[PDB]
């Protein structure tokens, strides 16, 4: 048949942002969050109040961080 | 309003609108060639943007020509998508909307660059010569504009309304159906253009022989000869410019082009020597005219032309329709001379 007009719609924007931008970007955005948590565990280690909460409970390396000095050996 | 097509089991589709108002119609100097870089700009029903980006989605292009007979709106697309094409098309001869910043952005720096491109080129100024010289206000019209006379917005204007009438162009395609064309083109906006008069004169212009002209430029120098050619006398012709520039002329070495460029009422002949050292330019050119002064004989040559010509006229729809079987001899009288570079060190008419 012969075709005399081009149909067509227009995409969800605002300004430089598109919901076909923003859909494929997503699943690459989930990861970029990942690796900012990890980022953080590896600075807040030293923390006492994150170990006692989050990191001794990991089951091989939590117990190496806990102290074992006795009482007695302890000034405070 | 002539309409013909030939049809063909392909893809690709062409169409072309042919008017009458090439560089031997303008008015003022220049404003054909400024018409022509006003033919795909805002209409007064859809942008210059909208149609590029639209036709892209669709599979087309569009273009523009220019010489000293024609303007040309030519279209190439997909084989189904014909009367989008035909709207298109007729929208740019009805409501071309000629804008006051449209010539400032757009097509004056279009056309500067245009006028740069061909100056560079000398072949292209003796050609200029030659047809200033033997037709001085016809033919002889410069084809593009380059400032020396002003136009205006409102010149343009008055000249697309001349131009642009039902009488005065034709329209043709090439792997479309006919008749589906016709009905196209009807129903159309090209239908309700105002029929006003072709342009066209059957009479024979005036040309002048003997004439001479010579230019200085920084390059290559250029000798060109320049011949007028009736209506009955262009087969002759024809087979002239073959001969030359074939391996069956002795010549063909020393030329560097020549051609024949016909038109419905006549012809001119174009021969041209190039070269970057001025003493082969008056050595080649010598020996050039005083041989064709003694007399050639072109029968050898009649075959290999219809063969050339074939080849050229597989594109174009409306060729001139030429014999070639009567052609035995020639012998040259009189011609235009054009000089073009290290005009000190070319040769004089009197000298050739
Ligand atoms: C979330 C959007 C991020 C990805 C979007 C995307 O889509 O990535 C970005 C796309 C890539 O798109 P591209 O690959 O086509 O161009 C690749 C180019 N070569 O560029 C755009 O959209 C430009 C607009 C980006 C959206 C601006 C976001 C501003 C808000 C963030 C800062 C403020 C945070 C909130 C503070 C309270
Ligand atoms: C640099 C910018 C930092 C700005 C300060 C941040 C405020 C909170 C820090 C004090 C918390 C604390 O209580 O810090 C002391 C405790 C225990 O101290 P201690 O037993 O090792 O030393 C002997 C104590 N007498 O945990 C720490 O050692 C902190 C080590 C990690 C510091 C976190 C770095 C920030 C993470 C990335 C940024 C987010």
């Amino acid at each position: 048949a012969y075709t005399s007009h081009l149909s067509s719609k227009t995409g969800l924007h605002f300004g430089r942002l598109s919901l076909r931008s923003l859909t494929a970007y997503a699943p690459n955005l989930m990861l970029w969050g990942g690796a900012s948590m990890l980022g953080l565990f590896v600075f807040t280690e030293g923390w006492p109040k994150f170990q006692d909460t989050l990191y001794k409970k990991i089951p091989l390396l939590g117990p190496t961080l806990e102290d074992h000095t006795p009482p007695e050996d302890k000034p405070n | 309003l002539t309409v013909s097509a030939r049809d063909a089991p392909t893809k690709i589709s062409t169409l072309a609108v042919k008017v009458h108002g090439g560089s031997r119609y303008a008015t003022k100097d220049g404003v054909a060639h400024l018409l022509n870089r006003f033919n795909f700009q805002n209409t007064n029903t859809r942008s210059a943007l909208k149609l590029v980006r639209e036709s892209e989605l669709l599979g087309g292009t569009f273009k523009s020509t220019l010489d000293r007979e024609y303007i040309t709106l030519k279209a190439t697309f997909l084989k189904d998508d014909l009367p989008y094409y035909v709207n298109a098309l007729a929208d740019v001869l009805y409501k071309t909307a000629f804008k006051p910043h449209e010539l400032t952005e757009s097509v004056l720096p279009a056309a500067r660059y245009d006028y740069a491109v061909a100056e560079q080129c000398p072949v292209k100024s003796a050609e200029d010569q030659l047809y200033a010289i033997t037709f001085r206000k016809g033919l002889g019209n410069p084809l593009l504009y380059d400032g020396v006379e002003r136009v205006s917005l409102q010149d343009i204007k008055d000249f697309a309304d001349k131009v642009y009438t039902k009488e005065n162009l034709e329209v043709s395609g090439e792997n479309v159906v006919e008749a589906d064309l016709k009905r196209f083109v009807d129903e159309s906006l090209l239908s309700t253009l105002p029929a006003g008069k072709s342009l066209v004169s059957k009479s024979e212009p005036k040309f002048f022989l003997g004439e001479e002209n010579r230019v200085r430029f920084i390059g290559d120098s250029v000798a060109a000869i320049g011949i007028p050619v009736n209506k009955a006398s262009l087969a002759q012709y024809e087979v002239l410019a073959n001969y030359l520039t074939s391996a069956l002329s002795e010549l063909s070495g020393l030329i560097s082009s020549a051609k024949l460029d016909k038109f419905t009422d006549g012809g001119l002949f174009t021969l041209f020597v190039r070269d970057q050292d001025s003493a082969v330019v008056s050595s080649n050119i010598k020996k050039i005219v005083a041989d064709l002064k003694k007399g050639k004989d072109l029968s050898p040559a009649i075959n290999y032309t219809k063969l050339k010509n074939a080849v050229q006229n597989e594109s174009v729809s409306s060729p001139i329709e030429l014999n070639f079987d009567a052609v035995k001899d020639f012998k040259l009288g009189k011609f235009n001379y054009v000089a073009v570079g290290d005009v000190s060190n070319l040769p004089y008419l009197d000298e050739l």
